């Protein structure tokens, strides 16, 4: 399952456009995919640890929010 | 027995003093909680909420809308220096980004 | 008729800074999240809210990183962002 | 069903006090509730640390005031401090 | 002329276990004591937050283990966990 | 009565288990504290202390010195990836900096 | 009192040399002085607040340590 | 005579090997007292407090100068410029 290619080049281009980037090099996409994979790996590992400590089997939104707060990226909108 | 009146009504607030006191007691913060701490905390929370809601309502009125959406909250937070500093490391869902473009990229 | 290069880019910059939607398709991101989580636990279920929160956090992080990368690229008297800018921004930020 | 306490009605009352003719959506309500919870937790944790530093075992209004002055930046803090006093004194009068 | 508890003797015992013929200065002792206090506070706070999240009133070995796994990075954490487990097992045996 | 044996000796540790238990109970962390938590915490603290002390002693030995000074502690911390990650936002007094010169500025 | 000028040019040069800087422009000393003044102002304000809460007139090292720690700048070796 | 860049490299090697403070103690103490005079009057400072402030300031400045050197090298330069300091501070989130 090579789903890291699901983050298509137009999606990364749109994300850069929201950030104010006017011209994008052709090698940006692979680096962006790697960075996204690393960030997701860290957050998901923390969330899975939180879920496993609770003896559950579903990763709830509270676990993701707590993991993001642990990394220092407090997210408003989901849970409390 | 005299008619019961809430502590928030005594202090002239809108936030619950009793609920804040219960949260402070059950939150494992300190062994004892003074009687004036919940009032202070409720007043501070109400002031902050009123400020941010006033800014968001101003933004919504400037956008010709009669309902507050997370975009308005994000605009209100980011347009105020003190609120931006307070919420510097906080992500608001469905907030977007502040519209700006570097002067270098603009054509001459 | 054909617009000169950089015009549609500025139009897209102005358009995507006014909207608040998600710029990544939901199904590919959900599949990626499930595949990544497969390496930690087997037969894991995901709430929709969890996937949505992950998507929002990832999009915000990538947008901030791209802003910093654009600043780095402009600093070097350039307009095109390159992987060196991303690496420098990540190094300075402490990652 | 188990009741879920939240800062929903109070935020709406404050909004009606400020903007009598403006509503608020569910997502904005959740964001407001999360913001209130986060600020409450930050102030309470700072007050607890302040109480522990001075070898005292009681959270008073002075600890909350110092925590507010430490956390809230600039003019905001000052205004907040005033509001705090403007409440406590009133609570003493009754 | 009051008692001031510190992690001075225990650090020296560990150092003598590791390097029997190496001494330690006062500044290094202060740094080690501060490091021990900081790590203890971090782990205890994370365990308390974990217990509060799951509506539990008790801090047990599971909470400490999960806090160690969350805080300590890399193989370090794993090794630490092993040590802790062994200790608990020994404390159960006698 | 039976002779008093310290909980640290029973678990084979050197860090105090009773002191850690007292700090956990008096530290306002939770309403109740289990009997196995202090042992786990003391074991983790002892392991981390042994690791950092061994690294500092190795640095001092490689520096051809006997005692341990904060410079050796900084050298031990900054040269280990996991320890550097753990103490990422920590400043050690009289520790100096790791020798690092960029190759661009080299002649 | 213009003691902000007490941080001399050779001191800033030494600080840059410790950081690996080879060449230094002459227009960065003022920027470094301003940055140092801002950082000191923030830390000292927090320390003075901590001291004032304790009803003291002496700024102890523990207050400075707490002020540094609350900004994510934990300092080891002073308590 | 030594060509430019040699004594600078020698100083870089020397100051990266020592652990001594690089700012004179008395001027720094005077500056700290001047800054603290604004928040309160007739304040007393322990020597340990001033030492801790000096150590923290020196570490912060050294880290900032390392980031500034990285920024300058990125722009294909050797000379540190104020714009590099400003960019490093903006990216780190201090002046942002």
């Amino acid at each position: 399952r090579d789903n890291i290619q699901g983050i298509t080049k137009p999606a990364i281009r749109r994300l850069a456009r929201r950030g104010g980037v006017k011209r994008i090099s052709g090698l940006i996409y692979e680096e962006t995919r790697g960075v996204l994979k690393v960030f997701l790996e860290n957050v998901i590992r923390d969330a899975v640890t939180y879920t496993e400590h609770a003896k559950r089997k579903t990763v709830t939104a509270m676990d993701v929010v707590y993991a993001l707060k642990r990394q220092g990226r407090t997210l408003y909108g989901f849970g409390g | 027995r005299a008619k019961a009146k809430t502590r928030s009504s005594r202090a002239g607030l809108q936030f619950p003093v009793g609920r804040v006191h219960r949260l402070l007691r059950k939150g494992n913060y300190a062994e004892r909680v003074g009687a004036g701490a919940p009032v202070y905390l409720a007043a501070v929370l109400e002031y902050l909420t009123a400020e941010i809601l006033e800014l968001a309502g101003n933004a919504a009125r400037d956008n010709k809308k009669t309902r507050i959406i997370p975009r308005h909250l994000q605009l209100a937070v980011r347009n105020d220096e003190e609120l931006n500093k307070l919420l510097g490391r906080v992500t608001i869902a469905q907030g977007g980004v502040l519209p700006n473009i570097q002067s270098v990229l603009l054509p001459k | 008729h054909r617009y000169r290069p950089g015009t549609v880019a500025l139009r897209e910059i102005r358009r995507y800074q006014k909207s608040t939607e998600l710029l990544i398709r939901k199904l590919p991101f959900q599949r990626l999240v499930r595949e990544i989580a497969q390496d930690f636990k087997t037969d894991l279920r995901f709430q929709s809210s969890a996937v949505m929160a992950l998507q929002e956090a990832s999009e915000a992080y990538l947008v901030a990183l791209f802003e910093d990368t654009n600043l780095c690229a402009i600093h070097a008297k350039r307009v095109t962002i390159m992987p060196k800018d991303i690496q420098l921004a990540r190094r300075i930020r402490g990652e | 069903k188990t009741r879920k306490e939240s800062y929903a009605i109070y935020v709406y009352k404050v909004l009606k006090q400020v903007h009598p003719d403006t509503g608020i959506s569910s997502k904005a309500m959740s964001i407001m509730n999360s913001f209130v919870n986060d600020v409450f937790e930050r102030i309470a944790g700072e007050a607890s640390r302040l109480a522990h530093y001075n070898k005292r075992s009681t959270i008073t209004s002075r600890e909350i005031q110092t925590a507010v002055r430490l956390l809230l930046p600039g003019e905001l803090a000052k205004h907040a401090v005033s509001e705090g006093t403007k409440a406590v004194t009133k609570y003493t009068s009754a």
